[PDB]
DNA sequence: CCTGCATCAGAGCCCAAAA
DNA sequence: TATAATGGGTCTGATGCAGG
RNA sequence: GGGGGG
């Protein structure tokens, strides 16, 4: 039970539905106490059925429990678990993730294989912590806490943190992904170039296995924090080093369109 | 007619189920039917695919 | 099957 | 391509295992502050600021180059765990 | 016995499998009545606790593997060498 | 400039209006200019002439009428406001005891009100309501899937109006009735209709076979009272069948004109059907006190005749467009309308029934709540009720032209298969085959065809021209689906002189099969090529040279297109694009003839020919739903003659009256260096510089200061802690000045807020008693700029409580709006298309110098790769490039009507037209033919384009005629090795800008009870990674990058707190911890009361808790 | 992918349900319904 | 009824002003204001009060409900928790 | 010590009263003037932990030197109010009631 | 490399074609109204003739090509492998084909039209129907794949 | 024994999502 | 706390069931 | 089972 923005309350389904459970139960308790008929503790007890019912799988037996002046059947602990929004599959086998970004994707030629265009300005947030860090080492703030304060308005940032977060992110690599990821290739790792400009570049040879063309399509970045995670990057995940198609062995990254015209 | 039949062999033109096959022809027969019948389907519509999948 | 006609 | 990255996937019997070597190597230099490298300074792997030259702060990058020196040495049970940990941390502080 | 990819995922040992697949509360009834022990053997269990999953880098053949140069490991062969 | 039109088809009528759709329909509903008697029964007056007489006391409705608005459009706009009028009502309330009369006029709340254009405001937001296709109610007989030889009669209503009937003849060859989802023999249903063995078989008997079937003796051993009460007691399982009660419950489902209806064209649909006429809209009826029957028996006669071959006889297709209709906004508003009369008629009958029998009057006995609540809901929360689509005036024309086939009485996920999606032949003319969405929804949702109208019973109609002999009236007859299938229709293009039809075999069409025909045979003919297509697709020239699959895409891009400072109209038209700007109803037009006394960047005075001075105020920079600008502006100076109908202003995206939704620019086809690939599209920096592609944005920021228990919020200029650097451009109330530049993180509005009982903590409080600053009452909210949002302060909007005209939601002083403005020049990463389905992001802007550019200097504008054309097949874009290009030397604009346009003949006289002045200025100037132009035709005419043994000049023009010429690479300045399509094309920004789109978290927002960040760029969120995601990680074996996925990265608490830390410490981020989402898995089982244990390798229980959990 | 034997460790079920499923869009009792059916 | 209990007097208040407010927009043909209905509560009534009545009467909202759409989104996960550091 | 295997099994009656921290025995919430919770209701902070961290409900215990403390006048725990998401309650029926699940 | 109408190139040989196939589809007609033929094997062999005029046009169109224009930016980017597939370079310079009704019944009346051309708009309705069929078939493909894949990573993940 | 027959649990991903 | 009032307003495949 | 993007 929140408080929202505007001083309103926000409450989840299970309150109602235990309330329910705890008037009958009360109420079952005091019919009890005064001795009443058969016929009337009878109903009661059902209805205690009926409530313990909808707590636990809501619309399983009989008519959903719904707030008045709704249809929407309240959502009970069976729906909480189960279902594409169920917590399993929302919660515990995907999750949403911190250090991650996404914009859209334009074709970089110029870049080498390993390499994406990477927009400055999302660099610095996905690697927000890094250059705080290495803020303080060369001195462009006096201390952690103050760096920070540096970038929460962007007339204050200056041009020596470009060239701090330029030596953060060396030889470190993040991670492109292009949705639907069908297979293992809908992710690779890419050692950024930092560019102006709010897009990502990517290369055209890893277009096929993204099936990413340049209509429109986005991209998400993620930041591999740890030592080993970018180590699984740069050795397992790096694009140069998956060529073919783990499916048929054959070449995946391979001339197309433009590249086998010229040639 | 007058044709040696092994058990398990088709007798109708479509599409065995592999369950009749499993009975009549054990695993291997069925593990056969089902990575040969798959493939079919892939081929056709030119992907290459290794078997060991 | 109907709670308020079972009890009715 | 990571420079080498052929010759390296051959110092293994799996890819995973190279991954490993790197990713702990890369943590002990980081721990201690590069002293345990096995790299002579001109080995170094450096990085070009807009002052100049200074060392590769990617240890990650190091570990790599220093395996193919062949001046590392993996494998399982070499040495209790525990035990490395101090003669290291007595040989380079932290 | 053969079965369907769908009825064989449902029929795994590992009830944390079967329960994120489908059909969960038949799946969860079935194992607390049996009182099922999942032994967290293939992925999906360990990536619900949000272990270190049984492959690659995870994989027990590589895991525990050591790293040490020649200098910090002959530098600790020859105290232990005697007595 | 000269504007040539092409095509030689004579166009009878004009468009219809575009809105009518929409405008005539809730006028239709309302009707509040029509005098109350003469109100005809529809609409409004249908749903009370249906609720009431309400009985027991009988309440009585005399008439309604509808008051003015409390407030105008703009100012509902402008205060969240509906805009709506007052409804009253005149009710009698009658004593059936006494005699008794009293009689008042009731208020029954407000009903919103369409604007001119067909939408509506609802608080304060431009709405607007999609019509729904449905299967329109009837009797229809389809053939039955289980017996490949009967049939099933199904009997549908109105939506909610009715249950569903099934007349299924069952195996055991007696004829089943389904209602409800139950079956039971039909034969019972019959005797209650007071039926006799004799009329079943005196009317059908013929088929010995059936009619003898359907007789069953236990049945007819009960007279019809009898037979009554005993299918009640099939019916409903636990109710005493008390004569009365089961009458009610009866009456109810099939006789009752209140429970049960038919729809009007559910009536003709029936009658046309089985050849009766019915006297309502009802199954049957309660008469001389006892049921008589209307339409069971002729459905029950019209199923087995087709049982057996009898001529005349046929099956229903339900997705034949004279069986499916449309539910207008009229018809829609007026379903809810009559839900929420019928719920306030509960409420009469429940307050005539107590507080005194007597002392009773109208006013007290009608409480308006559940009407008022049933409008307002239909208004807010239907699926069919949507916010406005006015990125540009095209969006909202189209929009209101919708037809979806989901919403409250339609498909669900699911329930559509594919029957419904398809095109069926009936839609000719009537619903566009191009315009539908991509992916699920594709054919469910539609857009009426340009020269459709439906009429009063919701069946699209189409207009023909009739064919007398051989000779065609000018009179054209607007024709549903079903009447159309009983003629033979000649095609549009059909070749005449004259009046009359010039060639002997004619392309026409019976039944939508195509079919050839003499002159003799023919009884119609189309009126145009535009009637079949919808209004974007009668938007894009040479349509006849594109696959649709492209064209839809072109269609559904227009809807997209951003207004420009700049915008031009295209270079090659259709002729539709005058039309849409005037029916949208975004510029301004001459009411009579005049002079135009004043022109203003604000307003416009004409004096007409009547001497009254007429003032056109003009919308300036307003704020659309999608944040484009709509700004009308001034085409006409001071002292200019007008004339009935002509420009006064310009809309947005619109030039000189006609559609602008975009610019022409300077096209060249051809490879770039890779900046091209995979539909990348390359820009001339030249297009910056003279803002093409510039479009304003405006975005709109609010904030409420409220009361609370800890004290009042206020808006201020005082915010602990801040210095006066950050507060420079606020004014004295704390509120950023107007013009002032604002970037992210810049203060918009100041306002504080009260500390809660984390009055500052006792560590905090030590800290502050050192710089001797005591802590403050008040801690800072104010309103910020986010990441990546800014501009220019155009406006500012305060309302507070105790200010004259103004009171907000209960608990809050005061709400402030700030407007902001951008200039958006294009960039890099923002997308691009033409008519033709072609789309690109920008990937590369070259300075001016690396463009390629023709002989004498002038560089291309936009670069596009032909790679893009030949597995799209969208052709048109290439003659448009080609007649572009005549008209960029010619200077010149085209008109080519779709289906009958410009042709390749007609193309290429224009383009030698232009050649002369391509070339002829430059052979007057002193130059010759170039070196390099020479090397190129050595190697052109190695392609067989030009012919060998001609002059250059005669060769060059070759190349010319197939719309090519010689190009030179500004990096080098030699030629390109080939010559190259070179023209004038037609592109829009649309409103997908990285600007919009960029977005990146390092940490920030979390959920409530799972921990894990939230999404979405609005909330500062992070990325999903979801199953699919973690399946990559799997594969690759990447269990460490999986694993901070997992945990760190997201609901490992302890985990992202420690990882956060040691980054800035510049330690390397710890082993993870247990993920929260989890221990929410765990808390959530054991509240289904199952037990779940973590163990250890010994199998002994671990706490993931750490004591927390236990006693 | 690496044209050479499998590295122990390497999540062989996870690549081929990827290898068999992503070929699935693109596929028209003769189609994706028969794969299916097997 | 209400999942913020509230004490039965203060209910009968409540839908007391409710049901003035009625009888008020059903002569004015519009809303009244807060002062419209303090007056005709009669002495002891400010607008002040009226609107802090109403504050006090508001029920909850579900963190389940959806955000428009029905299909994928719910009302809880555009909430922060503001709780936790 | 590290978590190897997860198992899952039917609650006992006995077993679930292991796991409260009290019974609920009131619907009320919160109440609607102070907003805080109502005692012996559903987010009472005398069963399942205090609002604030180490704090008590009535404040005579406002910090950790107390960690472990049960406050004489408002009865609740001074510890983490992390403890919200994990301290259960539980539900007296007067009769017993079948699970769903073990029936349909 | 570019792409003008020109560049799509009818060939000569199409005339030819369309005229055998119209004396030809006279003769099976003679067959329906003379008795010869049912109404099912009257629709069945316009089928085939038309399939195979179909075949026809496409290998003139790229003999045309390779013999005549062998460096014409559609043969190019076709052969190469770069874009375009011979069935959709068929309806830039030959004919559209055959098309589909609603139901699953191919039509008897071709698109003699190419895109260069331009096709009339009862050819363009007529193609219409199988356009909207494949999207359909399309989009509810994609979720029986997606829900494919899903049960495929459940039962191998292991 | 076997077969209808019902009742239940499934139905792609990520992002804006305009409440 | 006192006239009397007494019965409601979609489509698919798998699996476990009463029935010729 | 759902307006827009991929
Ligand atoms: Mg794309
Ligand atoms: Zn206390």
């Amino acid at each position: 039970m929140v408080q929202v923005d505007g001083g309103r309350f926000a409450t989840s389904d299970l309150n109602d539905l235990y309330r329910r459970l705890i008037n009958r139960n009360n109420r079952l308790k005091k019919l009890l106490a005064q001795g009443a008929p058969e016929i009337i503790i009878r109903n009661e007890k059902r209805m205690l059925q009926e409530a313990v019912d909808a707590l636990l799988d809501n619309g399983r037996r009989g008519a959903p429990v719904t707030n008045p002046g709704s249809d929407r059947p309240l959502r009970s602990l069976t729906d909480i678990l189960s279902g594409k929004q169920g917590r399993f599959r929302q919660n515990l086998l995907g999750k949403r993730v911190d250090y991650s970004g996404r914009s859209v994707i334009v074709v970089g030629p110029q870049l080498k294989l390993h390499q994406c265009g990477l927009p400055k300005r999302m660099a610095l947030e996905l690697f927000k912590p890094f250059l705080l860090k290495k803020m303080e080492e060369k001195g462009i703030a006096p201390n952690v806490k103050a760096a920070r304060r540096m970038l929460e308005r962007q007339r204050d940032i200056k041009d020596e943190v470009w060239d701090a977060l330029e030596e953060v992110i060396h030889g470190k690599v993040v991670l492109l992904n292009r949705a639907p990821t069908l297979h293992r290739l809908g992710i690779q790792a890419f050692q950024p170039v930092l560019v102006e400009g709010q897009s990502i570049q990517l290369h055209p040879l890893v277009c096929e296995a993204f099936n990413a063309d340049f209509d429109g399509d986005q991209m998400a970045v993620h930041v591999p924090l740890s030592s080993f995670a970018q180590a699984e990057a740069r050795i397992q995940m790096l694009s140069a080093h998956n060529l073919l198609s783990p499916a048929s062995g054959e070449p995946l990254a391979k001339p197309s369109r433009d590249i086998i015209l010229g040639l | 007619d007058g044709d040696y039949v092994e058990a398990g062999q088709p007798l109708t033109r479509g599409a065995i189920d592999p369950h009749q096959l499993l009975e009549a022809k054990g695993p291997e027969a069925v593990e056969r039917y089902l990575v040969e019948e798959i493939q079919k389907v892939y081929r056709a519509q030119g992907v290459k695919l290794h078997d060991k999948h | 099957s109907d709670p308020v006609r079972q009890y009715l | 391509a990571e420079p080498g990255i052929d010759k390296l996937f051959g110092m293994v019997d799996s890819k995973y295992r190279l991954t490993v070597v790197v990713a702990k190597r890369a943590q002990q230099l980081l721990r201690h502050g590069f002293k345990n490298t096995v790299l002579e300074p001109e080995e170094r792997p450096k990085m070009q600021t807009l002052e100049g030259l200074f060392d590769d702060p990617n240890a990650v990058t190091w570990a790599m180059k220093e395996l193919l020196t062949g001046r590392l040495v993996f494998g399982e049970n070499l040495v209790p765990e525990d035990r490395l940990q101090k003669e290291m941390e007595r040989l380079y502080p932290v | 016995l053969l079965m369907g990819v769908t009825k064989s995922a449902l029929s795994t040992k590992s009830w944390l499998s079967a329960a994120s697949f489908q059909n969960t509360t038949h799946v969860l009834t079935e194992a607390a009545i049996a009182g099922k022990k999942d032994e967290l053997i293939g992925l999906k269990e360990n990536v619900i606790l949000g272990r270190l999953i049984p492959a690659g880098t995870g994989s027990d053949f590589v895991r525990f593997t050591q790293v040490v140069d020649q200098k910090t490991l002959k530098a600790i062969e020859e105290a232990r060498k005697e007595a | 400039m000269e504007i040539k039109r092409f095509g030689r088809i004579r166009e009878v009528i004009p468009l219809p209006p575009l809105t009518e759709i929409q405008v005539e329909s809730y006028r239709r509903a309302l009707q509040a200019d029509v005098p109350p008697e003469k109100r005809e029964n529809v609409g409004i007056q249908a749903a009370f002439r249906e609720t009431f007489p309400i009985e027991e006391l009988v309440l009585d409705f005399l008439e309604y009428r509808l008051g003015e608005p409390p407030f105008p459009q703009d100012e509902c706009r402008e205060k969240d406001l509906t805009y709506q009028a007052p409804l009253y009502a005149r009710l009698q309330l009658i004593h059936k005891d006494t005699g008794l009369i009293k009689e008042d006029e009731v208020f029954l709340g407000h009903i919103p009100l369409m604007t001119e254009d067909g939408s509506f405001i609802i608080n304060g937001a431009d709405r607007v309501i999609v019509s729904q296709i449905h299967r329109s109610p009837g009797v229809y007989f389809t053939p039955d899937p289980a017996r490949p030889g009967r049939y099933i009669a199904s009997i549908i209503p109105l939506p909610k109006r009715g249950p569903w009937i099934d007349l299924e003849v069952e195996p055991n060859g007696v004829v089943s009735m389904k209602v409800n989802k139950r079956k039971f023999p039909l034969v019972l249903l019959l005797r209650v209709l007071g039926y006799d063995q004799e009329t079943l078989a005196r009317e059908l008997g013929a088929y010995g076979e059936l009619v003898q079937g359907l007789m069953d003796e236990s049945v007819f051993a009960m007279r019809p009272e009898e037979a009554l009460i005993r299918l009640f007691t099939l019916l409903r399982p636990g109710d005493p069948p008390k004569r009365d009660k089961a009458v009610a419950y009866v009456y109810g489902l099939i006789a009752d004109p209140r429970r049960y209806d038919l729809g009007e064209a559910g009536r003709y649909k029936a009658e046309e059907k089985l050849g009766i006429r019915l006297s309502g809209r009802t199954l049957a009826r309660f008469e001389d006190g006892e049921f008589k029957d209307e339409v069971f028996l002729p459905t029950l006669r019209y199923l087995f005749a087709l049982t057996a071959g009898v001529p005349g006889h046929e099956v229903d297709d339900i997705d034949h467009l004279g069986n499916r209709r449309i539910r207008t906004v009229g018809e829609l508003m007026t379903d809810q309308f009559r839900v929420g009369l019928a719920r306030l008629a509960r409420g009469v009958r429940e307050r005539m029934l107590m507080g005194s029998e007597d002392s009773l009057t109208p006013a007290k006995l009608v409480n308006s709540r559940p009407l008022e609540a049933a409008i307002r809901e239909f208004f807010s929360r239907s699926q069919l009720s949507q916010f406005k689509d006015e990125t540009n005036p095209l969006s909202s024309l189209r929009h209101k032209r919708r037809i979806s086939a989901l919403g409250p009485g339609g498909l669900t996920r699911e329930r559509a298969g594919f029957d419904v999606r398809d095109v069926h032949r009936t839609h000719y003319g009537r619903i566009c085959p191009v315009e539908t969405p991509e992916g699920a929804n594709i054919g469910l949702i539609t857009s009426l065809a340009a020269y459709a109208r439906v009429d009063e019973l919701g069946f699209i109609r189409t207009p023909y021209r009739r064919v007398v002999g051989g000779v065609v009236t000018d009179e054209v007859v607007y024709m549903t689906a079903t009447e159309e299938d009983r003629y033979t229709i000649a095609q549009a293009n059909t070749p005449l002189e004259g009046n009359r039809i010039a060639a002997e075999r004619v392309v026409a069409r019976r039944k939508g099969e195509p079919v050839i025909v003499s002159p003799e045979e023919v009884e119609f003919m189309d009126v145009s090529p535009k009637q079949v297509f919808s209004v974007n697709t009668n938007l894009i020239p040479f349509l006849e040279h594109d696959d649709a699959n492209r064209a839809l895409m072109g269609s559904n891009m227009q809807t997209q297109a951003v207004p420009l400072i700049r915008a031009q109209a295209p270079v090659v038209m259709t002729g539709l694009e005058e039309r849409v700007v005037r029916d949208s109803l975004a510029a301004l037009y001459a009411e009579e003839d005049g002079e135009v006394a004043k022109v203003d960047g604000n307003r416009i005075v004409v004096r007409y020919e009547d001497g009254r001075l007429v003032e056109y105020p003009l919308r300036r920079f307003y704020r659309s739903n999608q944040g484009t600008a709509l700004d009308q502006r001034p085409r006409v100076v001071v002292g200019q003659r007008v004339r009935k109908g002509d420009l006064l202003a310009d809309g947005p995206a619109s030039e000189n009256g006609f559609l602008a939704l975009g610019q022409n620019v300077l096209v060249a086809i051809m490879p770039f260096d890779g900046y091209n690939f995979e539909d990348a599209i390359v820009i001339s920096e030249e297009l910056l510089k003279r803002d093409f592609y510039t479009s304003i944005h405006i975005e709109r920021y609010e904030i409420e200061a409220r009361d609370t228990k800890l004290g009042p919020e206020r808006i201020t200029r005082d915010i602990p802690h801040l210095s006066e650097a950050a507060l420079r451009d606020l004014d004295e109330e704390g509120v950023v000045r107007i013009g002032a530049e604002v970037k992210p993180g810049d203060i918009l509005v100041g306002r504080t807020s009260f500390k809660g009982e984390s009055e500052p903590t006792p560590e905090e409080r030590l800290l502050r008693s050192i710089f001797g600053e005591k802590a403050r009452d008040v801690k800072d909210t104010s309103l910020r700029v986010p990441p990546g949002e800014g501009g220019i302060v155009v406006r500012t909007v305060r309302l507070r409580r105790g200010d004259p005209g103004v009171e907000l939601k209960p608990g809050v002083r005061e709400v402030v709006r700030v407007y902001v403005a951008q200039k958006r020049k294009l960039q890099v990463g923002d997308k691009l298309a033409n008519r033709h389905g072609n789309k690109g992001v920008v990937a590369k802007i070259l300075p001016v110098e690396d463009m390629p550019h023709l002989p004498d200097g002038t560089p291309v504008d936009v670069i596009l790769n032909p790679l893009g054309v030949p597995s799209r097949m969208n052709l048109g874009q290439i003659l448009e490039t080609h007649l572009g290009l005549a008209g960029y030397f010619l200077g010149q604009r085209y008109i080519s009507p779709i289906f009958d346009g410009a042709k390749e003949p007609e193309i290429k006289e224009l383009l030698a037209q232009a050649f002369e002045v391509y070339f002829g200025k430059r052979k007057g100037e002193g130059f010759g033919v170039d070196k390099r132009e020479v090397e190129v035709l050595r190697r052109a005419e190695k392609l067989g384009l030009v012919t060998p043994g001609k002059t250059p000049e005669e060769q060059l023009k070759e190349l010319f005629l197939q719309g090519k010429v010689v190009l030179y690479d500004g990096r080098t300045g030699e030629p390109i090795e080939g010559p190259i399509v070179v023209g004038q094309m037609f592109i829009m920004k649309l409103y997908h800008m990285v600007e919009d789109k960029m977005h990146a978290r390092s940490t920030g927002p979390y959920s409530l009870i799972t921990q894990q960040p939230l999404g979405g760029k609005a909330q500062f969120g992070g990325q999903r990674f979801g199953e699919m995601e973690v399946w990559a990680l799997e594969a690759y074996g990447a269990a460490h990058t999986l694993q901070e996925m997992l945990t760190l990265k997201s609901d490992d608490i302890e985990g992202r707190n420690a990882a956060y830390e040691a980054i800035i410490k510049g330690e390397d981020v710890p082993e993870p911890s247990v993920p929260e989402s989890f221990r929410v898995l765990v808390k959530e089982l054991q509240a289904l009361a199952l037990d779940v244990q973590t163990l250890d390798e010994k199998d002994n229980p671990v706490d993931i808790f750490e004591g927390l959990a236990s006693k | 992918s690496m044209a050479r034997p499998v590295s122990i460790g390497e999540a062989v079920g996870i690549v081929a349900a990827q290898s068999i499923g992503e070929p699935g869009t693109q596929l028209t009792t003769q189609g994706l319904p028969r794969v299916i059916e097997l | 009824a209400r999942t913020i209990r509230i004490p039965v007097h203060m209910v009968e208040t409540i839908n007391k002003l409710s049901r003035t407010a009625r009888q008020l927009q059903q002569e004015l043909g519009r809303e009244p204001t807060y002062e419209e209905i303090a007056e005709a509560m009669g002495p002891g009534w400010d607008a002040k009060r009226v609107e802090e009545t109403l504050k006090i009467a508001q029920e909850p909202v579900s963190l389940e409900t959806p955000i428009g759409d029905e299909k994928d989104s719910f009302y809880g996960d555009f909430i922060p928790d503001e709780h936790l550091p | 010590k590290e978590v190897r295997k997860v198992r899952i099994a039917l609650a006992s009656p006995e077993k679930i009263r292991s796991w409260s921290y009290g019974e609920v025995e009131k619907p009320e919430t919160i109440n609607y003037r102070t907003l805080k919770p109502e005692r012996d209701g559903l987010f009472d902070e005398r069963i399942f932990g205090p609002i604030k961290d180490y704090e008590c409900a009535c404040g005579k215990y406002k910090r950790q030197r107390f960690e472990g403390k049960v406050c004489e006048r408002c009865g609740v725990e001074v510890t983490k109010s992390i403890v919200r998401r994990y301290r259960m309650g539980h539900i007296e029926l007067a009769t017993p009631a079948a699970h769903i699940w073990f029936v349909k | 490399i570019t792409i003008g109408i020109d560049d799509a190139v009818i060939p000569e040989e199409k005339k030819q074609y369309l005229e055998e196939a119209d004396r030809k589809l006279l003769q099976i007609e003679q067959a329906y109204e003379m008795g010869f033929l049912t109404d099912r094997e009257r629709y069945d062999q316009i089928l085939q003739l038309w399939t195979e005029t179909t075949e026809k046009v496409t290998q003139a169109v790229f003999k045309n090509f390779e013999e005549n224009y062998p460096f014409n930016p559609l043969y190019v980017m076709a052969q190469s492998g770069a874009r375009g597939n011979p069935q959709q370079i068929r309806q830039l310079c030959g004919l559209r084909g055959l098309m589909q009704k609603p139901s699953g019944e191919t039509f008897e009346v071709p698109v003699r039209s190419s895109f260069r051309e331009g096709l009339t708009v009862l050819e363009y309705f007529i193609s219409s129907h199988g356009a909207r069929k494949g999207g359909a078939d399309t989009a509810l493909r994609t979720a029986d794949s997606g829900y494919l894949t899903r049960k495929l990573v459940d039962v191998t993940h292991e």
